[PDB]
RNA sequence: GGGAUGAGCUGUGGGUAGGGGUGAAAGGCCAAUCAAACUCCGUGAUAGCUGGUUCUCCCCGAAAUGCAUUUAGGUGCAGC
RNA sequence: GGGUGGGGGAGUGAGAAUGCAGGCAUGAGUAGCGACAAGGCAAGUGAGAACCUUGCCCGCCGAAAGACCAAGGGUUCCUGGGCCAGGCCAGUCCGCCCAGGGUGAGUCGGGACCUAAGGCGAGGCCGACAGGCGUAGUCGAUGGACAACGGGUUGAUAUUC
């Protein structure tokens, strides 16, 4: 009966946070992008 | 089973006015000089003084 | 440019606690949020003119609060509980009796 | 007495035993209970049982009272002033007066108390 | 307040006309099995009601 | 009901990514979706197919056949 | 803010698309109100008590339904108020609403110490570009090393006072 989300505060910065965002252009368009539309969080 | 139709009007109403509240009798009660209608299975307890008349 | 032990001390702590803890002769301040044990003890010291024998230090965060529709935060406080050395001259917090 | 037709209270019967028991202690401690109509229907037979062991009032009586009731207090009191108040009467020691019910469920409430 | 305002006698007073409206409605959910949700009414009344004294 | 010192179970941390992974192999699983995930974009994809298409009156008023067709529930020309 | 007339222009007319949005019906005062531990009495408070408080009975758990952590949550903790939303009923109660208060470490759990799998990676090699991989190095506990016990106290902290 283990549900699909666990979270886990370090691994979630891990994996989605800025300094990885930052370390690819990929990652780095998808920040200037939620910079773009104007989101609160990148 | 699920309704096949909306009821009428007409059909909802006749159902629907048979839900209804009855209504209990009151006797009079002369309980500390003063005169109170109570429901006729509570004269002990009026003349007791165990009812609360607000 | 030049640095003054009063930026760092910011107001007393009004409170039942601390009025319990005057009696014993500890005094709670508000300090600056990025200041340290040590830096808090000399500035004491300084300001005050007392011998200091310990200084203890907490976070507390702020609170959430709800005023429209959506949650606005209050700011974060660091407190200083600092006790003088056994024999040293109270301090005057001129208008905390207790 | 007669055994209840239909469910018995509060459950099972297991817990009708003890309902009656404390039901019973209740009124023997205070002369007077409000409770809601059905149990006190049924409690009226099961206390008057009772006081008639107390009228008897031998060493047998009291053990067949412990029996039921597991208050000493209670069991001694009813032995020494409910038994001789009543040892004039025969039958008919409890009284039971209808009461308005209550708010919540709408249950049918009502006082049973010994006579005097 | 018909014994206030207009000065009327209590004994006299009969409950002329009385009915209840409806109010505004609020709107709730109940969360049903396999991630249904269903709606949860709250309704109010507005209830009016008018004495008159007659003999 | 089966295993329960083992080819065991489990926590924490990590790695493999879509014609790719992983698979004591069922086309199983890869965030309630998997004989090729999901999101955005191409993009208002395309559909000989289904559905829908909104006020009025006056005049006239059909066809459901022939030929051809990767054609036969489509279309072109003729007929009306 | 409109009428009439000569002209000009249309997002110009809905009953249907298992159309879209909002409000409201029918089913209907119907099903249901979430474990098979179980409640009762007396007194209190209050406008109002089956459910709140106090006391006493009764019953249930007790390799947990008791007592501590980690992760996660984020103020839900305490005091004083509140009672039209919420709580599957009511509520004077509340993990709900408002204000104020509350978390004290040389020794506990982490860093300032060490490294594992792995990650990043100065130069570097490779690759049309984008980039791939990796040395030195530097991070990375779930592991190694390293100093505190007993009692008391607050409404709320305590190997911390
Ligand atoms: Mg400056
Ligand atoms: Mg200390
Ligand atoms: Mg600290
Ligand atoms: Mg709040
Ligand atoms: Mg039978
Ligand atoms: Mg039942
Ligand atoms: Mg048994
Ligand atoms: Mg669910
Ligand atoms: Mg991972
Ligand atoms: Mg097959
Ligand atoms: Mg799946
Ligand atoms: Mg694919
Ligand atoms: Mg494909
Ligand atoms: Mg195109
Ligand atoms: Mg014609
Ligand atoms: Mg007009
Ligand atoms: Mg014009
Ligand atoms: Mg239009
Ligand atoms: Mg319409
Ligand atoms: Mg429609
Ligand atoms: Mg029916
Ligand atoms: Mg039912
Ligand atoms: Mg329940
Ligand atoms: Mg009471
Ligand atoms: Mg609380
Ligand atoms: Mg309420
Ligand atoms: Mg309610
Ligand atoms: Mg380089
Ligand atoms: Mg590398
Ligand atoms: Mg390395
Ligand atoms: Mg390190
Ligand atoms: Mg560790
Ligand atoms: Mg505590």
């Amino acid at each position: 009966g283990k549900r699909t989300f666990q979270p886990n505060n370090r691994r979630r910065a891990r994996v989605h946070g800025f300094r990885l965002r930052m370390r690819t252009r990929a990652g780095r368009s998808i920040v200037s992008s939620r910079r773009r539309k104007g989101r609160r969080t990148l | 089973a699920v309704p096949k139709r909306r009821k009428s009007r007409s059909n909802t109403r006749s159902r629907r006015s048979q839900w209804k509240a009855a209504k209990t009798e009151l006797v009079g009660v002369t309980v500390a000089g003063h005169a109170h209608k109570v429901p006729r299975r509570l004269l002990k307890a009026a003349r007791l003084g165990l009812i609360d008349f607000d | 440019t030049l640095a003054d032990p009063r930026d760092i001390i910011l107001a007393p702590v009004i409170s039942e606690k601390s009025y319990g803890l005057l009696d014993d002769n500890v005094y709670t301040f508000l300090v600056r949020p990025d200041s340290n044990k040590t830096q808090i003890k000399i500035a004491v010291e300084k300001i005050f003119a007392v011998k200091v024998a310990s200084v203890n230090t907490a976070n507390r965060q702020g609170k959430r609060k709800r005023t429209r529709t959506g949650y606005g935060k209050r700011k974060s406080t660091k407190r200083a509980i600092v006790t003088l050395a056994p024999g040293s001259r109270p301090i005057d917090l001129f208008g905390a009796p207790a | 007495p007669k055994p209840t037709k239909g469910p018995r209270l509060g459950g099972s019967s297991s817990h009708q035993k003890a309902i009656l028991a404390n039901l019973a202690t209740s009124l023997f401690e205070h002369g007077r209970i409000t409770t809601t109509e059905p149990k006190a229907r049924a409690l009226r037979p099961y206390a008057e049982k009772l006081i008639t062991h107390a009228k008897k009032g031998a060493l047998h009586n009291r053990r067949e009272v412990l029996k039921k009731l597991r208050d000493k207090d209670v069991v001694h009191t009813l032995f020494a002033e409910i038994g001789p108040f009543f040892a004039d009467r025969d039958g008919g020691y409890t009284r039971i007066i209808k009461i308005e019910a209550r708010k919540g469920d709408n249950a049918p409430m009502a006082v049973i108390e010994l006579v005097r | 307040n018909a014994q206030n305002n207009g000065g009327l006698d209590p004994a006299t007073l009969v409950v002329a006309t009385v009915y209840a409206d409806q109010g505004p409605t609020a709107k709730r959910i109940r969360p049903r099995a396999q991630g249904r949700a269903f709606r949860i009414r709250r309704r109010t009344s507005h209830i009016t009601v008018v004495v008159e004294s007659r003999p």
